[PDB]
């Protein structure tokens, strides 16, 4: 059985895998719905790699994550085949 | 980013 607050973005992780990971973990966390908002509204940063972590900071609170999911786009990769 | 944010990302 795995927590929410397990959920860490890998070193090199796309940060699109990240979240996905994330959601599918926090749909069966079993906590109200309120506290799903706040896990969402904190960890998910929190728990992004440093990299990415920087860059949502940045962002701030108001952007939407279709917005995060641009500004990290390619951080750890670009993860073409050498 | 919220938890319905999620939902309407991943979903309906």
């Amino acid at each position: 059985p795995t927590s929410i607050l397990d959920i860490r973005q890998g070193p090199k992780e796309p940060f699109r895998d990240y979240v996905d990971r994330f959601y599918k973990t926090l749909r069966a966390e079993q906590a109200s719905q309120e506290v799903k908002a706040w896990m969402t509204e904190t960890l998910l940063v929190q728990n992004a790699n440093p990299d990415c972590k920087t860059i949502l900071k940045a962002l701030g609170p108001g952007a939407t994550l279709e917005e995060m999911m641009t500004a990290c786009q390619g951080v750890g990769g670009p993860g073409h085949k050498a | 980013i919220t938890f319905e944010d999620l939902l309407d990302y991943y979903g309906p």
